[PDB]
RNA sequence: UAGCGCCGGCCAACUCCGUGCCAGCAGCCGCGGUAAUACGGAGGGCGCGAGCGUUACCCGGAUUCACUGGGCGUAAAGGGCGUGUAGGCGGCCUGGGGCGUCCCAUGUGAAAGACCACGGCUCAACCGUGGGGGAGCGUGGGAUACGCUCAGGCUAGACG
RNA sequence: AUGCGCGCUAGGUCUCUGGGUCUCCUGGGGGCCGAAGCUAACGCGUUAAGCGCGCCGCCUGGGGAGUACGGCCGCAAGGC
């Protein structure tokens, strides 16, 4: 049971864009670039200096609700990240990568998660010219994800994938439009990703 | 007192001791008298002297 | 009475150290000889020597300190910040080849009698043996 | 292999069989002081060719009687009396420890 | 102490001591009322706080606490007893649960109803 | 060029005549998270006053960390008074797990990377003395081949 | 289909109305006796979300039974003082025995569970295959620095 | 309000009592002031509450309570 409900709210109480809606968090329209303080009636007073535990808790929040997914499967995946080897948040990053919807979204057939979450759930996207439907597929580094053939006349991927001609995807994507597919070239680096977070907070909140 | 500042502020000492004085916190230490006017003199003159022909 | 030795000449040696004493002197014997003889190669002391005090043998150790320091409490650092006793009599402390301790990330060692002498704990892995725990020093 | 112990013989007031005390050593589970402690076995000698104060070996055997299930291997030491000694020293003491 | 006192004698292990004993090890017990009173607070507060004297089916009888704006206990009044001890009255360890057997939910509560156990209010 | 942390404001009280005047004392922490941290305590009649001279007293009172990794050469134990702090070098991926106040120190130091933790009194005074004795009684592995060596 | 608990500090999240030491809240400190961010309601907010809270019990935090890892002049804690049994512990040098101790090899340490690597259920939970680890015991062989034992000496403890 | 034994760690001063090569030096007691160090602080500091080793005793929040019951001892008060 997702998070379903008004978005640019938690773009302002973030207090950081949060790209949860597609071309009009682009447009002048974010509701960042205007009203810029956190939403409620005492959105617009002085803020007190924040404790060690707002903060960490911000972060995590933050970084929870760019992927929107719930607080138990989080928690799931920094427990299996804390246990394997190497650095726990690059690891983490890297699972939370892994997700199909993200891919989907990576890959440029979706706008925006909430978006490439239900091309997933109502089997639009394939993998290994295996139909997956589920959002939370964990793909491994040298898969193909393609649209479904059935699902190639639907003016949403040919609207969506148009933009794709002449944009660049991730370093660790590969994309071919004319095909409607990609590939999953590899896992993704710290630097390769732009996120606003610093998940050295996230590390400590957890560790409590 | 004077030592003790000295020490604090990272200034080297100069000190002209005696029996009841502490080696330790002398920088450079002329282990001589106290009293005796003569020995003042002779210690201070030669100093004085050394610095005017340093200059 | 005096019922441990081995303890008796590690506090020696730190008393001596902690007023800047320049040589300590202990009563001689063959396992203390060892014990020194280790510090010694690690340079820890500057070095021990065989002397006799009226008649009875005894080890006289010539300690080792840093430069003079700068500024307020000019004494000079310590070459033997902490040394202890682990295996005291009452209660002996046995540790096998994996259960060697690693003493401040390796910047310290530890002594054990080993089967094969009086060692460090590099030279007991190496050896790949194991012993009584004497001390550890750093 | 059956089991072999070795003690000093504590009592020969019984037909064809002795009382050893036999010693055992082992460190402590959690503080890892090595204690010392000390059983008693009822070993059987069918020639009465052993007294108080043998040092003795004990084999394990098949039962002989209710309490008895070792035999006397062999002979390793005698007139060890200072054990005996002990032993009955500590064993007296108990009539100082009653309370009525 | 040494070594050789802790093998002689060892270390003393710290057991607990049970806040709730009329409930026997349960989550709840089930009890019947033989007193419905009010009482007053130890001192720095000052109210009439109710109480019930319940009759459990363990072989005790204790007081309990009503908590909420009103209540419908009457003298033969079959209750819920649950843990929790109420810090200003010297005596009373266990709540009533609202809402089970006889207790009602506190009419027209909005914030809080899981406590004070009352249905939704409909909405239309 | 520095970075400041309060680590708490308290407010102390002195009986006059009749009467309490008060008086409030700042713990305040200066840093530039490449292994230089001071610590401050200042005490005045007015708060913005206290904060003023604890940050002039840190900037004044300083010491340097050997990092590498971003972590502690060794574990060390340190008591000041009745309270004692333990430090232990980890492993990158870890993060900094600590009280507040040792926390506020280390990360201004540029730690990223250590176990701790306090024992006996956990006064928050003697707990930053104690955390500041600790990074000044660190040595790296050159500082004690030098020593011991030559 | 969207609920539930919280918004004084601990502990993320604040204003108005109602009451006025009442009614009530409470896990601790504590709120309420007229402008209550702590009671009841509303609007907002926060945290989880087919779940959310409470009660009971266990480990943690508790280094608060302290082996790792505590203490006793005044905070709780040196026996009123001797003599002394069992026990615990014990100087220097040399040799024998290998008991404790250390090491190598080997037999166990069932499966399942735990760990790692691959897989099968569209993923996961779940399950399959493979590998390793493992405290502790039994047997064979080895070492002798330390503790033990047995001999031979020494005078720095002790006693004449 | 400081268990016993042993070893090590600057000194200065007063005093009781032995020895010597008697200005002084070397033992054993009793007191003050103080290095390093220790302590929450007061303070301790070669007569340790410093640094260590061995053995014994004892502590685990206040009150209820040295109370209750039981056991041992006492003529009893009472004691453990
Ligand atoms: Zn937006």
């Amino acid at each position: 049971g997702r998070y379903i409900g008004p978005v640019c709210r938690l773009c302002r109480r973030e207090g950081v864009k949060l790209y949860l809606k597609g071309e009009r968090c682009y447009s002048p329209k974010c509701a960042m670039e205007r009203r810029p303080y956190p939403p409620g009636q005492h959105g617009q007073k002085r803020a007190r200096r924040p404790s060690d535990y707002a903060v960490r808790l911000r972060e995590k929040q933050k970084l929870r609700r760019i992927y929107g997914i719930s607080e138990r499967q989080f928690r799931n995946l920094f427990e299996e990240a804390s246990k394997k080897k190497g650095v726990t948040g690059s690891v983490f990053l890297g699972l939370l990568e892994s997700r199909l919807d993200n891919v989907v979204y990576r890959l440029g057939f979706a706008v925006s998660r909430r978006q490439a979450r239900q091309l997933v759930r109502h089997g639009h996207i394939t993998v290994n010219g295996r139909r997956v439907d589920l959002p939370s597929y964990r793909v491994r580094p040298g898969d193909e994800i393609a649209v479904a053939e059935k699902s190639r006349n639907l003016e949403l991927i040919r609207q969506n994938l148009e933009a794709m001609k002449g944009r660049k995807v991730g370093p660790w994507l590969s994309l071919d439009v004319e095909g409607m597919k990609g590939k999953f070239l590899r896992l993704p680096d710290r630097e390769d990703l732009a996120l606003p977070v610093n998940e050295q907070l996230v590390i400590e909140f957890y560790s409590r | 007192i004077a030592v003790r500042e000295a020490r604090k502020l990272f200034i080297p000492v100069i000190a002209l001791a005696d029996t009841d004085s502490d080696p330790d916190l002398v920088d450079y230490i002329i282990p001589g008298n106290d009293d005796a006017i003569r020995s003042i003199q002779l210690i201070l003159s030669r100093a004085v002297d050394l610095i005017i022909q340093a200059r | 009475m005096l019922t441990d030795p081995i303890a008796d000449m590690l506090t020696r040696i730190r008393n001596a150290t902690r007023v800047y004493k320049e040589s300590t002197d202990v009563p001689a014997s063959r396992f203390k000889e060892e014990i020194l003889r280790i510090l010694a190669r690690e340079g820890f002391i500057k070095g021990y020597e065989r002397v006799d005090v009226d008649g009875k043998p005894y080890l006289r150790v010539y300690l080792k300190y840093g430069p003079r320091r700068q500024g307020p409490d000019p004494r000079p650092e310590q070459v033997i910040h902490h040394i202890r006793r682990i295996s005291k009599p009452g209660r002996r402390v046995y540790v096998g080849v994996k259960e060697i301790p690693r003493v401040r990330r390796g910047l310290g060692i530890a002594i054990l009698s080993t089967s094969k002498g009086v060692l460090t704990d590099r030279e007991a892995r190496k050896l790949g043996v194991g012993g009584e725990l004497i001390c550890e020093v750093w | 292999p059956k089991k072999v112990l070795t003690g000093v013989v504590v009592s020969d007031k019984m037909q064809k069989t002795v009382t050893v005390l036999v010693e055992r050593q082992f460190p402590h589970p959690l503080y890892g002081k090595v204690i010392k402690r000390s059983k008693k076995y009822l070993a059987h000698d069918p020639e009465e060719k052993y007294k108080l104060g043998d040092v003795v070996e004990i084999i394990e055997s098949r039962p002989i009687s209710k309490r008895k299930r070792f035999r006397v291997l062999r002979l390793v030491e005698s007139g060890r009396m200072d054990l005996v000694e002990k032993y009955l020293i500590r064993r007296q003491n108990y009539e100082s420890l009653s309370k009525r | 102490p040494t070594i050789n006192q802790l093998v002689r004698k060892g270390r003393e292990k710290v057991r607990k001591k049970s806040k709730v004993p009329a409930l026997k090890g349960a989550p709840f017990r089930r009890g019947v009322c033989t007193v419905v009173r009010t009482v007053t607070p130890k001192k720095p507060n000052s109210a009439l706080r109710k109480v019930a004297k319940v009759r459990l089916t363990s072989g005790y009888e204790v007081t309990a606490y009503i908590p909420g704006e009103g209540h419908n206990l009457q003298e033969h009044s079959v209750v819920l007893i649950r843990g929790g001890r109420v810090k200003d009255l010297p005596g009373v360890r266990y709540h009533i649960v609202r809402g089970v057997y006889d207790a009602a939910g506190v009419k027209d509560r909005k914030k809080s109803r899981s406590k004070y156990g009352t249905k939704k209010p409909k909405e239309a | 060029d520095f970075e400041e942390k309060m680590i708490l404001i308290r407010r102390t009280a002195r009986m006059q005549a009749g009467g309490r005047r008060f008086r409030f004392g700042a713990l305040v922490v200066v840093g530039d998270r490449q292994g230089r941290v001071g610590l401050g305590f200042g005490k005045a009649p007015e708060v913005p006053l206290a904060v003023q001279k604890a940050g002039y007293y840190a900037r004044r009172n300083m010491v340097e960390v050997p990092l590498q990794n971003g972590t502690i050469p060794h574990e060390i134990e340190v008591e000041f008074g009745a309270s004692k702090i333990v430090l232990k070098p980890a492993a990158p991926g870890t993060g900094v797990i600590a009280g507040a106040v040792p926390r506020a120190i280390l990360e201004l130091a540029g730690v990223t990377d250590i176990l701790t933790k306090e024992l006996g009194s956990r006064n928050p005074i003697n707990i930053a003395y104690a955390t500041m004795e600790a990074l000044r009684q660190l040595r790296t592995k050159a500082d004690v081949e030098r020593l011991r060596k030559g």
